[PDB]
């Protein structure tokens, strides 16, 4: 078949929703395996300076044991199966999956259910994970990318909760209660705000049953004044710098004011950036890569690496690029890097349009590779769009993307913007941020 | 002498505004005039005596010679 016959054979993900308003969707096919989890409209963004880590602290006690199955029981009957528990938080969305086989599914669907709503949070445990919490700060801290996104989120969004961190400042660690997270869950893991998804080999009404028998009793009111709602969160043009000669290279994370999840622009800004595209020392391409930040990087050796991003937020979110390099490279890297920007903005070719749709129709097909990203794509895509996007939508999005649409969404993002710049290291090569702001034009 | 080769910094944190972001001339009066009669006060101990000095001698100076050329000083 050709790639486009192709698009339109894979699976209708189904949708379905309890009457508490939690939504159950899936995606058939007949892996004797599967993956099913809980996505949560949750995470830092909804946190206040008070409870910020509360979400991550809830994570650390989420498989630590339930009313039902206290201490490490929760952990056996997962492990006997064979299967796997595994769960992540981000500024907005907080999921809990499990790998088993597909003939497991009632048990995993049950797991999930008594992880979501009966979690002990024994004042113990959670005197335990306070010390864990903190020796993981500890190790982020060693982290030079993790501290660099970190920081540039908190310049970029400053005085907003999306400035804030996933895991908090250690002192809410230390005085977290276990009030402050059963509130912080009774406040937010509520039906309305979760999706339970899977993917496999199973079927949309098995799962739906599952849910309406293990789900139910979760909570679909709250009421009226504790309704957690997003305010927009504003971006700011700024820079900081942590400057700390002591460490052998240098990172640098620079971005404008991103569009957010539901905009239209982004798949024509994933183009841009396949365009531009990423690198590191490892690569065999070398000099005959075909962008010139990749190729320019690699022969003349100005970084160790190089990446691109579209980090998304509702309504705001984080465009623009990485790269960790030498002490003497990094002005060459930001010139080279900010003058492929403007390039895009005025003059992209189609042929490297092309190029970069391409890129783009490759990554999207590669990643939705296993059940564990297809699960992962539905329960995030219906916490976001509200739908799952399918692929033959996905080609059309990107079938109208040409040179023309590539320079104007490039120039209404990028063009005379001010940028948000995060840089740690031996920065003092790093460009004052007013050369940086011309760089943007 | 070049960016990159100057001298050796650790753990200095330095945040800033990007200009479209600010005003050029925040409290211009309400905070600069303040500043300003500050510096003042600060350094005519050390500026003003001097000039002083000249004023007088000029003053004294002119007159003197002024005077000397006359009948009946
Ligand atoms: C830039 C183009 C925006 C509109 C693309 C819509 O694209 C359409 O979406 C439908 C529903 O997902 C699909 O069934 C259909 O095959 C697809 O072509």
């Amino acid at each position: 078949a050709t790639y486009a016959q192709a698009l339109q054979s894979v699976p209708e993900t189904q949708v379905s929703q309890l009457d508490n308003g939690l939504r159950v969707a899936s995606e058939q096919s007949s892996q004797p395996t599967c993956t099913v989890g809980v996505w949560i409209d949750a995470g830092s963004r909804y946190e206040s300076e008070k409870n910020n880590g509360a979400g991550y602290f809830v994570e650390h006690l989420a498989f630590k044991g339930t009313k039902n199955r206290p201490g490490n029981a929760l952990e056996k009957e997962v492990e006997s199966m064979g299967a796997h528990l595994n769960a992540y938080s981000t500024r907005e969305h907080t999921a809990y999956y499990i790998k088993a086989l597909s003939k497991d599914l009632p048990k995993a669907v049950e797991l999930l259910a008594d992880i979501v709503q009966n979690c002990s949070l024994e004042d113990s445990q959670i005197e335990k994970e306070r010390d864990v919490i903190l020796q993981e700060l500890q190790e982020n801290d060693t982290s030079m990318r993790d501290v660099v996104f970190n920081y540039l989120h908190a310049t970029a969004f400053q005085g907003t909760p999306l400035a804030q961190s996933v895991e908090g400042p250690s002192e809410n660690v230390r005085k977290l209660s276990r009030a402050d997270l059963t509130e912080y869950l009774s406040r937010h893991y509520k039906a309305p705000r979760m999706v339970l998804a899977a993917a496999g080999g199973l079927e949309h009404r098995q799962l739906l049953d599952l849910a309406q028998k293990h789900f139910s009793g979760l909570s679909g009111t709250y009421d009226e004044d504790a309704v957690p709602t997003l305010s927009p969160c504003r971006f700011t043009g700024s820079q900081i710098c942590h400057r700390e000669d002591g460490l052998p290279l240098a990172h640098v994370a620079i971005a404008v004011e991103g569009p957010g999840w539901a905009h239209p622009d982004n798949v024509a800004l994933q183009v841009a950036n396949a365009i531009i595209g990423h690198y590191d020392c490892t690569y065999g391409g070398g000099a005959h890569l075909s962008s010139p930040l990749a190729s320019i990087a690699a022969t003349n050796k100005l970084c160790q690496s190089f990446q691109t991003f579209n980090i998304c937020y509702a309504d705001t979110g984080l465009l623009g690029a990485h790269f960790v390099c030498d002490h003497m490279s990094i002005d060459d890297m930001m010139f080279v890097l900010q003058g492929q920007w403007m390039r895009l903005c005025t003059s992209a070719t189609e042929s490297e349009v092309l190029r970069g749709k391409n890129l783009l129709r490759n990554a999207l097909v590669s990643h939705l590779d296993g059940t564990t990203p297809v699960c992962e794509d539905i329960g995030r895509s219906l916490l976001t769009y509200g739908r799952r996007i399918p692929l033959a939508e996905w080609e059309s999005r990107i079938a109208e993307v040409d040179a023309r649409v590539v320079r104007e969404v490039c120039s209404k993002y990028f063009y005379d913007q001010c940028p948000a710049v995060a840089g740690f290291g031996p920065i003092e090569q790093l460009p004052d941020y007013n050369r940086i702001r011309s760089g943007m034009f | 002498r070049q960016f990159g080769h100057l001298t050796r910094v650790r753990h200095v944190i330095t945040y800033s505004l990007s200009p479209f972001e600010q005003r050029a001339f925040p409290h211009y009066f309400s905070k600069g005039i303040p500043n300003v009669l500050r510096r003042t006060r600060a350094c005519i101990l050390r500026v003003a005596p001097p000039f002083v000095a000249f004023y007088l001698v000029y003053t004294w100076g002119t007159q003197e010679f002024e005077k000397s050329k006359r009948k009946n000083p």
